[PDB]
Formats: C-alpha cells, structure tokens, sequence
C-alpha cells in the first residue's frame, strides 16, 4: 500500500501490508471467494467478510485489485450497499469535504434493503389479493445461497 | 391464477399411485 | 441429564422404556423454589377492598356521576367504558336465577 | 430444443400424461392437444415448454 | 372452620419440634394494579413446606399456611381415594 | 427532456446513468439528445 | 397426523383401523367373565 | 367432443427398472388384484361411472379382490385414475377352512391367516 | 484448514443447534436404574390418587376413582354390576406415569367401573333445510345413554 | 394443588406483564408475540368467552425496523369523513409524527374483529423509549426473547473475533488504498 | 334448522379449541405443535388431542414427560435423517409389533 506526501516536492513511499491467512482451505478456487468455500454462505449481515474489499470511506475496490469474479464481485458490491444502508459500517461513512455536518435527520433503522430510500416512491394504491403490489425486500443477485427454509424466501413482502 | 405449492405436490402424489397402477396391470 | 428438557422450572423429568420396550416410564418429582430465589415479604405497609378504595378516590363533587366515574372504573380496571353501563329491564329479566353449578 | 427434452430433470412431461388420460386429464383438454404436446396453445408457440 | 391458620401451624411445627416458618415472596405479578397474584411460600430452615396463592401477600400467607396445614394432617388434595371396596 | 419508452444513444458522447429510479441518457454536447425513461 | 408413518410400519394408517386398540375388547366383568362380542 | 380414449399400449409395456422400483417379477405374476376406489365418479363420465359399480367400487377405500386377468385388465384401465391397485399377497399362504375366521388383510397388502392382536414377542 | 471448512457467517451453520444424544450402553443402565426406582415406588404404595386414560366404547377418557362417564349408547350390563375396563394408555400419579405403546399390560393397571344408570337421552331435535321447510318436517333422536361410575385404580410391582 | 377453591380460580385466571423489547426489531414479528399474549392464546386454559388475556409492555417503539424499503413504501391510510378529508402517509411520515403509531397498527390488525380487540388494546401499553413509569415497572413479571437477533456492528466486533475470520485475500504493495 | 346443523359444527369447533389449547401448552416447553403431536404417534403413543388437552391443564407434571418425550423422538429422527440408515435406531425410536 502507498501513500502520497507532498511538500513543490511530492513522493510516494511503499509500506507493508497485512497478509492474507496461508494455506486456503480449498487451493486452485480462482475467486478469493471459492478458496476459502463462501459461494453461497454471505449475506449483508457479514461485515468481517465485506469489509476486507471496501475503501476506508466506503466505496468498493476494483475487481482487478479483490481478484473477484464478476457473479461475486457484484454480490459483494450490493451486499456493501444493503450493509451500509443498515447502519453496519459506522467507521466508513463518506467524508465530509469543507463545511459540511451530517443530516442530523434521525435515522430509521432498516435491513435488506434493495434500493436506495430516497428514490422510492410510496405504494398508494396496494391492490387486493391477487393484484396486490410487493415491497421488495433482499436483492435478486443473491438468489441462489443456500437456504434453511421449508420453501424459498419471500422476496416480495 | 398462479398454482399454489401445495396444489402441485397432490397432482404428484395422484400421479405416482397411478403411475405404479401402469406397473400393475402389465402382467 | 438425559432429559431433552431443562428440570429446573416445573418437575425434573427421567424418561425410562422397560426391558421388554412395551411400556414408557416417567418420574416426574416437583421442583421447589430456592430460598434464594424468594424476597422478604414487605412488613411495612390489607385487604382487597382497602386497593380498590384508594383506587377508586371519590375527590370531584362527592360521588361522581355515570360519565366520570365509568372513565375512573375503565382505567382502573383496563376495560373500556361500554362494559359499565347497565341493561334494561328485557335482558335482566332474561337472566337465569339459578344457573348449574359443576362442583 | 432437442437437447432441453434429452436433459430435462422432470419426470412428467405433457405429452405423457396426456397420451396416457393419467389424472383423467383429457376431460380438459382439447383432441388436438395431443399433437401439440403442450408446445402450442390457440395461435401462440411456447417456445420454454418441452 | 378454624381461625387464625398460621397460630396453628406455629403450635403444631413446634411440637414436631421443627423451626418456626418463615414466610418469603415466591412469585409476584400486577403488584400494583387492582388484580394482583401473589405467592408466598413458607420456609423452614431454608426449605419449602408449603406455597398459596392470594389476592393480597396477607390472603397469600394466609392461604399457604393452610396448604402446610392440610399436608400435615394428610388431607392434601392428591391424596389417597377413601376405600369402600373392602367386604370385610 | 423527451420521456420516451425506450432509450437510444444518439450521439458517441451521449452517456448513461440510473438517477432516482430512472435510467438517463445525457450528452453533454447536444442537450437534444437527454432522455429518461 | 402420522397417516403416512404408520403404513410404513404396516399398521393402518387411521388408528381406528386393525390393531389391538379399536379390535381387542373394551372391557370384562368383575368376575372375570368375558363380554359379548361387540357388534362392530 | 369428450369421448373414450384408448391408451397406446406402450404405457403398460414395463421397464427393467420399474420391476426394481415396484418390486415385481415379470415371470410368475400375481393372481388377484387389491382395488380400492380413491376418487370420485361425479364430474366424470358416465361410462367411468358404470364400471366402477360393475367392480364393486362403490364405496371408498374398501378393498375389493379382483381376478389379474385380461377382461378385468381392461376394466381397470378404463377407471385406472380413480383406483389405486395393490398385488395382494399371501405370506402365510391361501386360507383355509380352519383358518378362513382369523385372517386379515394388512394395509402392506398381505392376507394373513393368523390374527392375534398380541406383541410379537 | 481442513479440505471443506468455511468460515462463520450467517449462512455458514444452519439455523438450528445439533444436539448429542447419549451413548446407548449408558442410557440402557440408567434406563433400567430409572424403572427400578419406579417399581419400588410402585411396591411401597409411595403414591396418593391414580389418574388414567382409558379407551372406552370409541373415545378416550381421562378418569380418577369416584369419576362419572356417559356413555351414548346401550351397554347389556344391568345397573349396579361392576366391570373392569380393559384399555388403559396412561396410569399416572403425583411423582410418576406408565405410558402404552399403545396399551398398558393387564399385570399393571386395573381400572373397575360400575354401571350406575341406564338412560336416554333429551329429544334433539333434527330439521333439514329444504323447499317448503315447514314447521313439522321434523325428528327427534333420543339416544340410549348409559353413566358408569369409576371404582377403583390399581397399580401393582410389574414393571 | 391443595389451595381453596377461590385462590386457585384467582392464580389460574391471574393475567401478566410481559415486557418486549422492540430495538431494531420488525414491528410485525412484534406483533405475532404480543397478539398472541394480548388474546390469552399463550395458556392452554384460552377460551375465547373467558377474557383470559395479559398485559403487554413493547418499549423501544422508537427505534423499531423495516426490512426492504417499508419506510417508503408502506402507506397509512384514514378518512375524517368530510369531503376531502382522504390522507395517505408514508411509514416514515407517520412515524416522524407519532414513534408509536406503527407498533400499535400492527397489533390492531392481527387481533380478531370483534369487539374485545378494542378491550385487549387496552392491556397494551407502547413507550417510545426505554423510559417506563415506576408501576408499570413494578408489574413486570418477565421479559419475552426478542423475535430477530440482531446483526453485529463492525466496531462491535472484538479484536479477536476478527483476527478469528480469515484474512481472504491480499492487496498487493503498489496501491493506493 | 340451526340447531341441526350447529351439531356437526360444534365437534369441529371442539376441536379447534383442543389444538390452539394443545399448542400454548406445548409451546411452554418450546415445541411448536406440529412436532408434539407426530413425534408422541412415532412413539406408538395414541392419546387424543381432547385428552392431551386435560392433561396439559390439570396434569402438568405428565404433560412435561410428554414434551420431553415428544423432543426426545424428534431429536432421534433428525440423527436418523442424517444417519444414512447405517447408525442403530434410537432407543425411544424402536416399533413395538403386533401380530
Ligand atoms: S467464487 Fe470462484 S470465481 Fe468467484
Ligand atoms: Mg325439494
Ligand atoms: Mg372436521
Ligand atoms: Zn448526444
């Protein structure tokens, strides 16, 4: 990892990193995902998993640098999404650039959520029985984990 | 009129026990 | 321990099969209460109507009347005022005046 | 098309069960469903159904 | 009909030469609202003998101090049918 | 801004971006060519 | 309940069909004298 | 036009694994048929409706013994959704004279000539 | 790491916990320990009032000494005999139970009623819905009822 | 066993306090619990002609959470019965205004439509907080599990719980990061 | 007329009572109703849902025996599953046979 220092005279200095635990539990797994046997075993809830491809402020690092397919890349990029929109990432937030403070709007709790709450319109019109309309809950990129249910998860609430 | 879950696992089950009535009758 | 539930609420539970496996034997003793499970009665201060007349203060205009004190008598109680009001003279002369009685 | 009938992973299939009145099926269906085989339904072609 | 079931209870736990009941809050709920339960258990040497239920904690430990008495004298509920089957 | 039901690029510098539940097609060199959906 | 698991073990599937429960006699005499056949 | 069908035959031809399955040996086959009706006849035709009275199916989910011969095949066919059919099967043997009192049709579809509602043992 | 090892997440485990079941050779001796002490409980007479559950005409009812049953139809017995019933599935007391699988074992239960009164029962009326209902389309079922007090439950060392 | 008649009718028919707690839980899951203890249908002496129904203290109301995007899409409706007296308002909106109006409504419709729904509402008792007036405090006899365990927070996490996860992948010396 | 009928409909409503009575008593145990009621058939056990219904109100003690025991052949069922047929049968989980 580099950092740049300025001083003009700017230059950047290599440091150290942390590595990656040896000896992976499944060797030859292309993605870092399928090496350690995750295909289908992450949710939004696993912070300790996500945390590790996010930038220090949030953002997702690019697929060229995880080493991440393009199926789990986008599962770990809208897993991130469903993870910060429920308040599990609180030492991530976006910096705030010169004069700015955070909302101060009080913050409802919310998980699973698909998209983002400010370009949501509210249902007015529900339906009846069967032309009742469905609050998406979960993301449809994630449809195939391994579930523990009798029947598949209701995505449509 | 989507078919419930329930609904097609009894069609199934129908068509199993008459499946083996086939068997039955070929000899 | 070989029981699939915890005996430490309502009976310990030893389930047995006989030798021959025909019959399911259960001893079930009752579990008493710790002494430290317990707290000291408070001494310092009674009978029921003494809680419902303090409850049930008569502080506005001497006795209060229906609507007054049917809004006292819901709230005490946790009901809603329709159960206060009486009857008229067809269902309480409906009512039976000796109703059975089982033990 | 061909390979979607040779690997499919369903045992029932329309043209079975219909051929062989299982359910006593034919009392809803039409005589040239039989042909068919489910594929075509009036002036509409199916083309996901095997 | 007896009066006073905890004086009893005190004369007769004396002469089994037992200690003098101590009586605790077992179980407690709506304490203070207008339909109260309270038990309360009697305990002899930090052991239960006997456990009622009231609508008061006075009503309690007056109920469980028939509830000791009835299993001293071998009048509790559980107990053994009367036999009339005897010819003899 | 024309709402229209499908969306076409009309020009090389003409992009694409998902804003309030909507996808856009905004050029900067031609303002003829925005489109939402 | 228990239809399916019951006509795995061989027994009927209804309770209330062959076996010592509903088949064996529901009661005797005192004495030891046995009863009359049900009717059922 | 609704009208009765005639199945291609085929479907009663068997495969090497349905004997596996099912458990049947296509030499030496079964000699009586355990039939018992488990659908209704209303909302079928009448012609549905006349064999199920001619096999004795009236009554739901009481067995009937039918002989597994071509004619009643035939029959059964024609009714084969509102029927299950069971080989009937005699561990024990045919009964007897002696034992034609005590014997009982199991729900396995054996005909036991001993019955005694006593633990095994 | 062991080949198929997956780190703990949400979906890595499933929702419940596994449970060990104890050694067969060990529960057998205490399962044995366990009906000993039963029995002797059983032989001590350690025990107040018996509760049963008896299949009696179709139904099943849970039945104490001194307990009264209906019985919707005739019985053949005359009043005031003494009968045994003879399908108990549970005896139980204050400290212990004996569950059938599915009947208990004459040697240990003996339930003994008797036929205190035969009756019938109160006119219930049957009307069907039908055009021109009309008031006198009607039936009365009276029924034949029969009251069998229960006597005793005994229990003996047999276990 | 072995009390008076009166006495064992007053316990066997004595209603409880329950507490729930409702921080980032989902109001309908709220709503099973508490229903179920409102009716009497958690005791196996429920009658529906006997009123053997029990109190429920849900606290936290405030702080409750929708799955998906309810917030916005979940729509409160009411008429005031004049002409143009039709409101519709989003979760959210709704509770801005009142903390304690989604919890309630959930409840309200899980109850049956008779009329002790309106009796049991009664035995309801929602704080937006965990603030809780001393006799309601007094009253509570126990505690109910909440229905959704609740996911774990990155700074809530120990040291050792991360070192426990695998580091799964490396990022290599030349970057920016 | 309403009387006649309301004679079949009483049965079935006795026994919605039974069940929803059954399912507060088991579920102070922590069984959900479903697994209480197959599990005691899978032990041979053929108590009615009107009597487990007495016994869960005025046998508490007993009633606890039968979750326990109810619990115990669920839990046998779920090695079983797992067992692939070559693990023994459990002890609680063995068929008494008649003949
Ligand atoms: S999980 Fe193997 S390619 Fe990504
Ligand atoms: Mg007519
Ligand atoms: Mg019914
Ligand atoms: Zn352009």
């Amino acid at each position: 990892l580099r950092e740049v220092v300025k001083i003009t005279v700017i230059e950047g200095r290599i440091t150290e990193t942390p590595k990656a635990t040896p000896d992976p539990p499944n060797p030859s797994g292309q993605c870092p995902i399928c090496r350690w046997n995750l295909k289908h075993k992450y949710t939004y809830e696993d912070v300790l998993l996500l945390s590790q491809f996010i930038r220090p402020y949030g953002g997702m690092l690019p697929r060229r640098v995880t080493g991440l397919c393009r199926e789990e890349h986008r599962k770990i990029e809208e897993c991130v999404k469903m993870a910060h929109r429920a308040g599990l990432l609180p030492n991530h937030r976006p910096q705030l650039p010169e004069g700015c403070l955070p909302k101060d709007k009080p913050k409802l709790n919310r998980y699973l959520t698909r998209w983002a709450p400010k370009s949501v319109k509210p249902i007015y019109k529900k339906g009846h029985r069967w032309n009742k309309v469905g609050m998406a809950v979960g993301s449809p990129l994630l449809k195939d984990n391994v579930c523990y249910s009798r029947r598949p998860l209701k995505m449509m609430h | 009129r989507t078919v419930s879950f329930q609904a097609k696992e009894s069609m199934i089950r129908r068509l199993e026990v008459e499946a083996e009535n086939h068997y039955w009758l070929s000899m | 321990t070989y029981s699939s539930l915890p005996d430490d609420y309502n009976c310990q539970v030893d389930l047995a099969l006989t030798a021959d496996g025909r019959t399911i034997v259960c001893y079930h003793p009752s579990v008493d209460i710790p002494y430290e499970h317990t707290k000291p009665i408070p001494q310092p201060d009674e009978t029921h109507e003494q809680i419902l007349k303090a409850k049930l203060e008569v502080r506005k205009s001497k006795q209060l009347e229906q609507g007054p004190m049917i809004e006292q008598l819901s709230k005490v109680f946790y009901t809603t005022k329709h159960r206060w009001y009486p009857h008229g003279q067809y269902h309480n002369r409906r009512k039976k005046l000796n109703p059975p009685r089982d033990r | 098309q061909r390979e979607r009938e040779l690997n499919n992973q369903n045992p029932w299939t329309f043209e079975h069960i219909a051929t062989a009145n299982m359910f006593g099926i034919r009392k809803f269906l039409s005589p040239y469903d039989l042909t068919q085989k489910g594929r075509y339904w009036g002036k509409f072609y199916m083309p996901k159904r095997v | 009909t007896v009066v006073n079931p905890m004086g009893l209870l005190v004369e007769e736990l004396k002469k089994r030469n037992i200690s003098a009941p101590e009586s605790r809050l077992t179980r407690q709920s709506g304490s203070t609202t207008a339909l109260p339960l309270y038990f309360v258990g009697l305990y002899c040497d930090r052991k239960l003998i006997a456990e009622g239920p009231g609508e008061t904690v006075l009503v309690a430990e007056e109920e469980a101090a028939r509830v000791a008495l009835r299993k001293l004298y071998g009048f509790t509920e559980n107990r053994r049918p009367w036999d009339y089957s005897k010819p003899k | 801004f024309k709402t229209k039901g499908v969306i076409k690029k009309r020009c090389k510098d003409c992009y694409k971006v998902k804003r309030r539940g909507r996808w856009f097609i905004l050029c900067k060199t031609n303002p003829k060519h925005k489109q939402r959906q | 309940a228990g239809g399916q698991w019951r006509l795995q073990q061989g027994l009927a599937a209804n309770p209330s069909g062959y076996g010592p429960l509903t088949e064996l006699p529901d009661w005797s005499f005192a004495d030891g004298r046995p009863a009359p056949p049900m009717k059922g | 036009k609704f009208t009765k069908s005639r199945i291609p035959d085929k479907v009663f031809q068997p495969k090497p694994e349905d004997h596996e399955k099912y458990g049947g040996d296509p030499q030496n086959p079964h000699k009586l048929h355990i039939v018992t009706r488990i659908r209704s006849t209303k909302r079928r035709p009448y012609w549905e409706k006349d064999t199920i009275k001619m096999l004795g199916l009236q009554k739901a989910h009481s067995p009937q013994i039918h002989k597994n011969i071509p004619s009643v095949n035939a029959k059964l066919k024609v009714v084969k959704h509102l029927i299950r059919i069971q080989p009937l099967k005699l561990p024990q043997g045919l009964p007897t004279e002696e034992t034609m009192s005590s014997t009982c049709l199991k729900s396995t579809g054996e005909l036991v000539v001993q019955w005694h509602l006593k633990p095994v043992e | 790491y062991p080949q198929g090892y997956v780190p703990k997440t949400s979906l890595s485990s499933p929702p419940w916990q596994e449970v060990v079941l104890p050694d067969p050779v060990e529960e057998t001796r205490h399962h044995a320990e366990v009906v000993k002490r039963v029995n002797e409980l059983i032989a001590t007479g350690q025990y107040g009032r018996l509760f049963a559950v008896v299949h009696f005409a179709s139904h099943q009812w849970k039945v104490t000494a001194e307990d009264l049953i209906l019985i919707e139809n005739e019985l053949d017995i005359k009043c005031g005999e003494r009968i045994r019933l003879e399908k108990v599935l549970l005896v139980g007391a204050d400290n212990f139970t004996l569950l059938g699988k599915p009947l208990l074992r004459k040697e240990l239960v003996r339930v003994e009623a008797t036929v205190i009164e035969k009756t019938e029962s109160w006119p219930k009326i049957n009307m069907k819905f039908r055009k021109r209902k009309n008031f006198r389309k009607k039936k009365i079922i009276v029924n034949p009822q029969t009251i069998l007090r229960i006597n005793t439950i005994e229990i003996a060392p047999r276990l | 066993s072995s009390f008076s008649r009166a006495p064992q009718q007053w316990a066997t028919f004595a209603r409880m306090w329950y507490l729930l707690d409702g921080k980032m839980q989902p109001p309908g899951k709220l709503a099973v619990i508490a229903s179920n203890k409102l009716q009497g249908l958690n005791k196996p002496v429920y009658h529906q002609l006997s009123d053997c129904g029990d109190h429920v203290v849900i606290i936290n109301t405030r702080h409750i959470a929708f799955s998906g995007n309810k917030w916005e899409q979940k729509v409160y409706s009411s008429h005031t019965g004049y002409p143009g007296g039709f409101r519709q308002v989003t979760a959210a909106q709704l509770h801005r205004k009142d903390p304690v109006a989604i919890v309630k409504l959930a409840i309200y419709g899980m109850l049956p439509k008779n009329l002790h729904r309106r009796t049991m509402m009664q035995r309801l008792h929602l704080f937006p907080d965990e603030d809780i007036p001393e006799d309601i405090l007094k009253n509570l006899v126990e505690e109910l599990p909440q229905p959704r365990r609740v996911p774990k927070r990155l700074d809530e996490y120990t040291q050792e719980e991360i070192e426990a996860f695998p580091r799964v992948w490396t990022p290599p010396d030349d970057f920016r990061m | 007329v309403k009387c006649t009928k309301a004679r079949r409909l009483k049965k079935r409503n006795l026994r919605t009572l039974w069940i929803n009575r059954i399912t507060a008593a088991s579920q102070e145990h922590g069984l959900k109703y479903p697994a209480f009621i197959v599990n005691l058939i899978k032990c041979q056990v053929e108590l009615n849902r009107k009597v487990l219904v007495d016994l869960a109100i005025y046998e508490p003690k007993t009633f606890k025996s039968l979750a326990a025991l109810a619990k115990r052949r669920q839990q046998e069922g779920f090695a079983a599953a797992l067992g692939d047929g070559k693990e023994p049968e459990g002890i609680f989980s063995r068929v008494v046979q008649y003949h």
